[PDB]
């Protein structure tokens, strides 16, 4: 009844996919040392 | 001479008297130092 | 019905993201300014242009990070990937600053974009153009402070760096400089953002306090109806109220939110105005006549000549590290310090 | 409505939480990785705590010439020994 | 599969607790490691 | 550079599951 | 002159103040 | 003579050109595809 | 003080220009046909 | 009744008051133009093209028309310095009345279209409404636009029918009046190159005359026209406005970089040639060749041309002004009487040092000595206490070479500290601050002036081509919206296009 | 000070002493501030541009309110047509009392927090401080935009009230 | 309306108000002409930016003398 690959879709994924990989990259930056 | 039909009267209301006053002497009141330097 | 006028009802759908012939140009450029932002503040120094540290990846935080403008010795370089200084290295074009003027130009393209996206939408829906036209402000805003600006100045190097504490540093080196607070199109800028957030407080306040009451709610958002005919709250009420606490009043409601663009909207242009008389150091920095009095009378003394004497402070003591391409020495003994500080 | 799936429904459906149970963590443990494998460093040429100085350098690397600063940056680096 | 299965207010809360989890450990970061003044 | 790859396997892991879940769903639409 | 000039702007703001508020054009309901 | 800049000039210019016409390539083909309907 | 002596007439006409302007639109608009 | 903010709109229906008003704005600028220039002639002292120039008295006109070949008065002197020179009619005098006299021709025609508005010839012949086929007067104007811009390049800027251009050497010494030839290979782009202009002229005014026939022979096709809305004269509004904007921003930019048409003699030097010590390169350059020539250190600084140094010093950067500091530079520093010649700064072992200049950045500035290497040597200190550095305690002195002062040594160390402190402003020049009772406070030059009122017109204009561009394309709708608009067309799925009552 | 420049020398002298400009409290009243500008100059634009048509072109569109009228003047149907599809429709608010109240909430809110920041820096609880934050692996200094804070913020310690401090600490 | 000898030979040039060629026209052409225009100015824009730079041409004061 709802189709699944729209505009929307893409929208959000193009902001979604990079944000969880960056927080990921973050996340481990955390525990750095000099 | 034959009259022109695009004229229009032009009109200002009080409110619109004490606005634009009020823009034009605050705007001195903010300059003048400048212009006194 | 040909081609194009297929690719115009594509673009024009009515879809969760309206897309429009304008997001061509809008979505593009302004998903490269965020992401241009988001992957330097993360990742990327400013070692070789600032000598700073500016991403996550070296420690800052937040309020810390920035994509920092391109090195002095770049002037007003285009500094495209592809350009004459990167030659398309991507990790040295990264070095030199190249994502500065990457979000600076697609960030933009990306304002022209959203403002014809207003023009679109308003003239799809069948309203007039007034948020592309107040939107004009932003613009011009954008354009004096991160274009016109450096372009007046030796480089893009003295733009502002895009991060929170680079900005706080961008006015600060405009006190220190500029004697910005003086400038009087800077002023009426203050004016008309201080004078269009108190429009926003009291003009909400004022119809969330003359609502009729519409329901039996205690809770009163539900006795609205999109689609009711009659206004909301009293307009008589409003106006004898504030007639009689501050002695005038709104009586039209037209005027009123006219007035409500006019006013942020010609702020941000009056300090548009004065940033791009800073591009020259076409200053407000000086009372002639102040200064004449104070050179030939030691005892006279001003609010404007302890400013002054504040500015000097602020020039000689953030120069060195914030100018490092002129390699300044300033000897501790040359340096303006008052009594025991 | 604009005709696309409700959020509300998509992410309280199971099928969404098979998908993204793997599909987040994947990309989470992706940046992780770019990030402790060191070719964050080397991708976007930012220097790691021991390569900001030569040892008994103090003078900042600072990029001085417009046309050959690629090749300035290059000799920074060689600097490192 | 059928929309609606997992409660939203669940999906809230687990979601939720993953943003003060994310932002907890960046605020620890702020005191360990780059950017500790240490 | 092995570690592009270290670094890119859970991404196209990801890509390449998501991708058999939704094949059907996929090929339905289209 | 200065002063005197600076003194002047003030006091014609305030008697606008007065007229803008003593003497404004009735709002009238219709 | 074609300098490296004048070489830098005609990839940044033949780059812009590829990313123009595959996006205007997409979205025609895609407008081709799902019509509106009309009635 | 050594101020700039064009100042004077500088405010003058800056307050005086615009204002007469403005009051000779409100007059005329007054003695209209009510 | 009309707001007071759309009075003018009663002209959007009437071409002939339209045309009047046209000619009463081009008759207050013509009659601008013409009283400006008498003003600057009423001002200007042509006795020292040296340390004097226009550009140090402000001079706004003066240039512009020196730009074209009129550098000649009907009193006998000229703008490069010379003297019983007859430059005709066409003085700085002449360009005045000449502009004056068409102000009131102009004015006239103004009154005359005015009163007889109501010409056949503004009449659609088929509606009897007034009209103006905009798309075939483009065409027209465009046609004489193109034959001018053409005849310009050919003929007056070749010196073939005409006096040529302003053109100088890189350093603005020798600057002249000289017909250029078109420059037709790539450096015609070279914006520093005037072959350049002259070939833009040719060239842009040949391709102004084809276009110009085609929009008179080629109506628009329907669907631009449309577009466009090209029977609604408020949309030739909007985009003129925009490419006036355009044109203000290009001639605010070349006029603070620099190019061909803005040339230093005329305008001040720019800010980046203070930036890159241009000027002092040049100078230090030829004092070495008189060196290695085997000159004394005072002969080579003597063979200094004053106006090469007056170009290194920061008075005449015009990076150094205020925005309420009015009036020529003169007003600020004072008028520039003569080069005090270089100074060279020795500490008591015999080392040169050399004084940091200051930044324009900067609107005061330490002084602070070093060697040829950097390193400080002398200062002069703020806190005395822990003073290292002081001229006192390093003996410094300054001598002269070249200029007024050369051949002199000073030791005492108020004077050594005060030629010290000239020094951070590059070459060091005696002034004449009494004549206008100067007050010492840096201004701009007209450079600066023309750059900031140029930038900032452009961004007004910007506006203007929003408001415009907005009037025209929402025309139906900008005394409110369709009172009777359906809530389906801005509700959400109702319609499959947005706006497009066909697609329910 | 009452007075513009006195109240420039405030700010200086408030950024020297506690780093204002560092402080969240100081950063919410600037987004309440700049907030309340933008949703101003949204809320009118909007409005504006859904005025019902009730005039002619040679009149003020403003003699189309009549004071008093029981009528809305606009239409907020269209007016959020608009903005819903200029951002997405659930970023939009269709209702009126929602709307407003929102206008009063967020400056009104910010404003508070600016008043606590000036009210609660009263008491030396000062802006953030990363001040030499980042060190490399020796022990060097590499210095952020926050240190260039810093050094600005020193000049202006120095300098102000020159003659009043005779020992090293500015404690009040 | 009044007629004038001028007006009467002008008339021509102010008759065919509101005439279009049919449909797009000559729109292709026009965009070619723009395209073209663009690429124009980014190249002299580059040039003067010192992005792009090219033999004998050399964009300074120091260009001729
Ligand atoms: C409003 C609505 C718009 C909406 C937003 C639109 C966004 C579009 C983006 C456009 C981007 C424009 C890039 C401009 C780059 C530039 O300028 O780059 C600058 C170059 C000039 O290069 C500079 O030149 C300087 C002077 O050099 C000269 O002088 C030197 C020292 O003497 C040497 O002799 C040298 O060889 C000689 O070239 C220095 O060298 C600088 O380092 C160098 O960067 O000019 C040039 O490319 C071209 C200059 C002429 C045209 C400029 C028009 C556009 C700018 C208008 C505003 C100007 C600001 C005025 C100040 C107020
Ligand atoms: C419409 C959206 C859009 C817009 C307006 C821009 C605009 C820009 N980009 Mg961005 N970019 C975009 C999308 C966009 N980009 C996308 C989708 C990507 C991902 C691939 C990028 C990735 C990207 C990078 C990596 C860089 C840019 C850069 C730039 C800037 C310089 C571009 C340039 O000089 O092109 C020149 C080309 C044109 C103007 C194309 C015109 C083509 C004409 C009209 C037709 C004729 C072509 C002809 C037939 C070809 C002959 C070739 C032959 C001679 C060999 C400019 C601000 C540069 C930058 O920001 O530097 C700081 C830069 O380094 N962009
Ligand atoms: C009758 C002919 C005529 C002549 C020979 C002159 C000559 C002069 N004028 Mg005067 N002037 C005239 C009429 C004339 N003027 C009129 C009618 C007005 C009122 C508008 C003026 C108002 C005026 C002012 C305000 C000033 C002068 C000035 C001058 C002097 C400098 C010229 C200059 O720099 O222009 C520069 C001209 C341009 C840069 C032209 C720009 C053309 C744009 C870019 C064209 C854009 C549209 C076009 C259609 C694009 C397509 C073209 C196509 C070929 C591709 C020069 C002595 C200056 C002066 O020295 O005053 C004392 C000055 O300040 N004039
Ligand atoms: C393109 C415009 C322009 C430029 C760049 C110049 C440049 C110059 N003029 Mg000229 N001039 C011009 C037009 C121009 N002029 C016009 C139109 C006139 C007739 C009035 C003159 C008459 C004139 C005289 C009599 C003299 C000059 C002089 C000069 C020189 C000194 C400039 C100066 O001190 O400015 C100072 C600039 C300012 C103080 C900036 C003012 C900014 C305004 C006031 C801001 C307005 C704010 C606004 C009200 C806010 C509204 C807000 C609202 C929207 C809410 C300089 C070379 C002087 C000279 O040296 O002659 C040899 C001189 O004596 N000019
Ligand atoms: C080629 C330039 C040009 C022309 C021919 C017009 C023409 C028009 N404008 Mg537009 N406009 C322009 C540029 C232009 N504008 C620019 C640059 C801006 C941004 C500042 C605007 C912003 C604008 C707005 C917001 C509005 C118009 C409106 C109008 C229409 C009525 C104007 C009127 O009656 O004013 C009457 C003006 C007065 C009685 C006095 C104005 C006094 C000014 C503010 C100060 C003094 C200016 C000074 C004398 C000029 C110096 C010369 C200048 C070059 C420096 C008319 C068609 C109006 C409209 O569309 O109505 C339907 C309207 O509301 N214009
Ligand atoms: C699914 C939805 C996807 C949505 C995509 C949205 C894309 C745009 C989002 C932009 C977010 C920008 C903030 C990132 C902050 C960050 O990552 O900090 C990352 C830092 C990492 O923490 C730092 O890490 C370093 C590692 O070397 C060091 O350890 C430092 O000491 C440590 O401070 O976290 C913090 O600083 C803690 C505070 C974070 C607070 C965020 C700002 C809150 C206010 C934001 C206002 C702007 C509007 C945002 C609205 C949304
Ligand atoms: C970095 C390099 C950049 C260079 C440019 C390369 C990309 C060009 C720009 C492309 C931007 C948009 C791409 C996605 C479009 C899309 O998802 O349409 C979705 C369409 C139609 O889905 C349909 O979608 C419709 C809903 S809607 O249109 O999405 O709103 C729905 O009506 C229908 O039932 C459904 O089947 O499916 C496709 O065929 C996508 C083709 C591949 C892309
Ligand atoms: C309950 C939480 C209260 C938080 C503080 C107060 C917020 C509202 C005060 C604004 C005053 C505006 C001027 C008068 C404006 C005015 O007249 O308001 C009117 C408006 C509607 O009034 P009603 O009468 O319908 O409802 C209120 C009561 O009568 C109970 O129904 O009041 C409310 O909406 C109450 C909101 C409670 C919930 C508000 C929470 C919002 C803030 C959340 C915290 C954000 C912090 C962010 C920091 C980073
Ligand atoms: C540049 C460039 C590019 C691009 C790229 C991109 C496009 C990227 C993107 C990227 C991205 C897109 C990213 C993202 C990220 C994100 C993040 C990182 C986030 C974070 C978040 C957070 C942290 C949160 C916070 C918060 C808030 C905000 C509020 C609430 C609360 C909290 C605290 C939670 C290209 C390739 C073209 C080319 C080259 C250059
Ligand atoms: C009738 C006649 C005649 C005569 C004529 C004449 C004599 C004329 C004159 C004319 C003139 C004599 C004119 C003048 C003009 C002027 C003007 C038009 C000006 C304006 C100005 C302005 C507009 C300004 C503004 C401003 C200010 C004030 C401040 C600052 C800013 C600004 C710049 C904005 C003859 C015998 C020849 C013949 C025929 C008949
Ligand atoms: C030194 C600075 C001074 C600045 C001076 C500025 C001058 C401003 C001049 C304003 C011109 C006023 O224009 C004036 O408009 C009114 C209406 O508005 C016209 O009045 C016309 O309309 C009204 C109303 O329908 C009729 O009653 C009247 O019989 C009719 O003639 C006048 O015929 C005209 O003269
Ligand atoms: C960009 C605008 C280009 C329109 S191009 C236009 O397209 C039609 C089919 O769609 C053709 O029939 C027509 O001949 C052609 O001129
Ligand atoms: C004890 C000081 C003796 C040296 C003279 C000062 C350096 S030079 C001096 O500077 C003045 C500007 O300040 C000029 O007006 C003046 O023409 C010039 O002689
Ligand atoms: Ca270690
Ligand atoms: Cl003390
Ligand atoms: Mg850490």
């Amino acid at each position: 009844s709802y189709p699944i690959f729209t505009v929307r879709w893409v929208a959000v994924h193009t902001l979604a996919v990079p944000t969880i990989f960056f927080l990921g990259a973050i996340a481990a930056m955390q525990f750095i040392q000099r | 001479m034959e009259p022109n039909p695009n004229r229009q009267p032009v009109e200002l209301n009080r409110t619109s008297l004490y606005l634009g006053l009020l823009l034009i002497l605050v705007l001195a009141l903010l300059f003048s130092s400048y212009f006194f330097n | 019905r040909g081609w194009f006028d297929i690719l115009d009802d594509w673009l024009k759908r009515d879809r969760f993201v309206f897309v429009g012939w304008s997001g061509i140009l809008l979505f593009p450029c302004a998903y490269l300014a965020l992401g241009g932002w988001l992957t330097g503040t993360t990742f990327v120094t400013s070692w070789y242009t600032h000598g700073l540290a500016s991403s996550y990846l070296e420690g800052c935080n937040f309020l810390t990070v920035a994509v920092s403008t391109p090195a002095n010795s770049m002037g007003h370089s285009l500094l495209l990937l592809w350009g004459p200084e990167a030659q398309g290295d991507f990790t040295r074009w990264c070095q030199l600053g190249g994502l500065w003027t990457f979000i600076a130009l697609h960030g933009a393209f990306g304002l022209i974009g959203f403002m014809l996206r207003q023009f679109e939408i308003a003239r799809l829906v069948g309203v007039r153009p007034y948020n592309a036209i107040a939107f004009s402000a932003p613009i011009a805003v954008f354009v004096s402070v991160f274009l016109i600006y450096p372009l007046g100045q030796s480089s893009w190097f003295f733009a502002p760096s895009f991060g929170v504490a680079a900005i706080f540093r961008f006015l600060l080196f405009f006190q220190g400089f500029h004697n910005w607070t003086l400038n009087p199109f800077h002023m009426m800028g203050v004016a008309g953002v201080l004078g269009g957030a108190l429009l926003c407080a009291i003009h909400g306040a004022t119809v969330e306090n003359t609502l009729f009451q519409d329901g039996e709610g205690a809770s009163t958002f539900r006795a609205f109806n999109p689609t009711q005919a009659e206004e909301t709250y009293s307009m008589v009420t409003a106006n004898r109220f504030w007639s009689q606490i501050f002695g005038i009043a709104f009586s039209n409601k037209r005027w009123l939110h006219f007035f409500m663009l006019f006013v942020p909207v010609t702020g941000l242009w009056m300090s548009a105005i004065g940033v791009v008389g800073l591009a020259l150091n076409l200053r407000s920095y000086d009372f002639i006549s102040q200064e004449i009095r104070a050179a030939e009378d030691p005892e006279f003394e001003t609010f404007y000549t302890k400013n002054l004497l504040l500015n000097e402070g602020i020039r000689a003591w953030m120069a060195p590290q914030d100018q490092p391409h002129e390699n300044f020495v300033f000897p501790e003994e040359v340096l303006p310090r008052g009594n025991a500080l | 409505t604009t005709g696309e799936r409700p959020f509300s429904d998509i992410i309280t459906s199971v099928r969404y939480w098979v998908i993204h149970s793997i599909t987040i963590p994947a990309l989470f443990i992706a940046g992780w990785l770019f990030v402790s494998t060191g070719l964050a460093y080397d991708v976007f040429g930012t220097p790691r705590p021991d390569s900001y100085y030569a040892q008994e350098q103090r003078s900042i690397p600072l990029v001085t010439d417009r046309f050959e600063a690629k090749q300035q940056v290059e000799t920074f680096l060689e600097q490192l020994k | 599969s059928e929309g609606g299965r997992i409660p939203l207010w669940i999906v809230a809360t687990v979601a939720g607790m993953g943003v003060i989890v994310i932002v907890g450990l960046f605020f620890y970061g702020a005191y360990a490691g780059l950017g500790s003044s240490l | 550079d092995w570690r592009v790859l270290v670094v890119l396997l859970p991404v196209l892991l990801a890509a390449g599951w998501a991708v058999r879940n939704i094949l059907p769903y996929a090929v339905k639409q289209v | 002159m200065e002063t005197i000039t600076y003194v002047f702007i003030f006091a014609c703001i305030i008697a606008l103040f007065f007229f803008a508020i003593f003497f404004r054009e009735p709002p009238r309901i219709t | 003579t074609i300098t490296p800049s004048l070489k830098g000039f005609f990839i940044g210019l033949l780059s812009g050109a590829v990313v123009l016409g595959l996006t205007f390539a997409v979205l025609i083909a895609i407008s081709q595809i799902d019509k509106v309907q009309r009635s | 003080m050594e101020v700039n002596q064009l100042g004077l007439i500088a405010t003058a006409l800056f307050v005086l220009v615009p204002s007469v302007f403005l009051i000779i639109l409100y007059v005329q608009t007054e003695s209209q046909q009510k | 009744g009309l707001p007071w903010y759309r009075v003018h709109t009663v002209l959007i229906n009437d071409p002939g008051r339209l045309i009047a008003a046209h000619l009463m704005h081009t008759a207050l600028v013509a009659g601008w133009a013409g009283s400006m220039a008498l003003y600057e002639l009423a001002t200007f002292d042509p006795s020292d093209p040296v340390l004097n120039p226009m550009w140090r008295q402000g001079m706004f006109v003066l240039p512009f028309m020196a730009r074209l070949g009129v550098t000649g008065s009907w009193s006998g002197w000229s703008i490069t310095g010379e003297t019983g020179i007859d430059p005709g009619f066409w003085s700085f005098e002449g360009v005045a009345l000449a502009h004056i006299v068409l102000s009131g021709l102009l004015f006239l025609a103004a009154c005359w279209h005015w009163v007889y508005w109501d010409l056949e010839l503004f009449r659609d012949p088929r509606t009897g409404e007034p009209a103006l086929d905009l798309p075939k007067m483009f065409g027209i104007h465009l046609f004489l636009a193109g034959l001018l811009c053409f005849g310009f390049g050919a003929f007056h800027l070749t010196g073939l029918f005409g006096p040529g251009m302003w053109v100088s050497d890189p350093y603005g010494l020798t600057g002249s009046v000289q017909p250029v030839a078109p420059e037709w290979g790539p450096d015609g782009f070279n914006p520093y190159n005037p072959g350049g202009v002259v070939a833009h002229h040719i060239a842009a005014g040949i391709v102004g005359i084809i276009a110009g026939l085609f929009h008179i022979l080629v109506r628009p096709p329907q669907r631009l026209y449309k577009a466009l809305r090209m029977g609604n004269i408020e949309t030739v509004l909007s985009s003129s406005i925009a490419a006036v904007f355009f044109a203000a921003f290009v001639v605010a930019g070349t006029m603070w970089y620099g190019s061909a048409t803005t040339p230093i003699e005329l305008f001040g030097p720019t800010r980046y040639q203070w930036d890159s010590s241009y000027f002092q390169q040049e100078i230090n350059r030829r004092v070495q060749a008189s060196l290695a020539s085997g000159a004394t250190l005072e002969e080579a600084w003597s063979a200094i041309p004053e106006k090469l140094a007056f170009y290194d010093y920061i008075g005449n950067n015009p990076a150094k002004g205020g925005l309420f500091r009015t009036g020529p530079m003169n007003k600020g520093d004072g008028i520039a009487q003569a080069w005090k010649g270089h100074a060279v700064f020795r500490n008591k072992e015999g080392e040169e040092l050399f004084v940091r200049r200051m930044p324009a950045f900067f609107e005061s500035f330490p002084v602070i000595l070093t060697d040829k290497n950097g390193v400080v040597k002398a200062d002069i200190p703020f806190r005395r206490a822990e003073s290292k550095y002081s001229f006192e305690q390093q003996g410094v002195t300054v001598s002269f070479y070249g200029g007024e002062l050369n051949g002199q040594t000073f030791t005492d160390p108020p004077t050594v500290k005060s030629y010290a402190r000239k020094a951070i402003f590059g070459e060091i020049f005696e002034f004449d601050t009494e004549t206008l009772n100067s007050d010492g406070i840096f201004r701009t030059s007209p450079r600066g002036w023309f750059t900031f009122a140029h930038a900032v017109f452009a961004l007004l204009f910007f506006f203007g081509h929003i408001w415009h561009g907005a009037r025209t394309l929402f025309r139906d709708v900008f005394s409110g919206i369709d009172p009777e608009l359906s809530p389906e067309q801005v509700e959400w799925g109702f319609y499959q296009k947005v706006g497009d009552v066909t697609t329910r | 000070p009452l007075g513009i420049s006195g109240t420039f020398n405030f700010m200086i002298v408030f950024q020297a002493e506690h780093n204002i400009l560092m402080h969240p409290f100081h950063q919410l009243g600037v987004a309440g501030v700049f907030g309340g500008a933008l949703f101003c100059a949204m809320h009118g634009s909007l409005v504006t541009s859904s005025l019902i048509r009730e005039t002619t072109e040679t009149e003020s569109a403003n003699y189309g309110y009549k004071f008093g009228q029981e009528e809305e003047t606009y239409n907020i149907v269209a007016a959020h047509g608009y903005f819903g599809r200029l951002i997405f429709q659930y970023a939009s608010f269709n209702n009126s009392r929602s709307l407003h109240f929102f206008l009063a909430a967020w400056p009104v809110v910010g404003v508070w927090f600016a008043a606590l920041g000036i009210s609660t820096m009263a008491f030396n609880l000062n802006g953030f401080n990363f001040n030499h934050s980042v060190i490399d692996a020796k022990g060097n200094v590499i210095n952020t935009w926050a240190d260039i804070i810093n050094r600005a913020n020193l000049g202006m310690e120095v300098m102000h009230e020159r003659n009043a401090h005779n020992f090293p600490l500015d404690l009040a | 309306a009044r007629r004038t000898w001028l007006g009467d030979i002008l008339r021509p040039l102010n008759s065919e108000y509101g005439k279009v060629a049919p449909g797009w026209g000559t729109t292709p052409l026009m965009a070619v002409f723009m395209g073209l225009f663009l690429v124009f100015l980014l190249i002299i824009l580059e040039i003067y930016n010192s992005t792009l730079i090219l033999d004998g041409v050399n964009v300074s004061w120091k260009a001729l003398g």
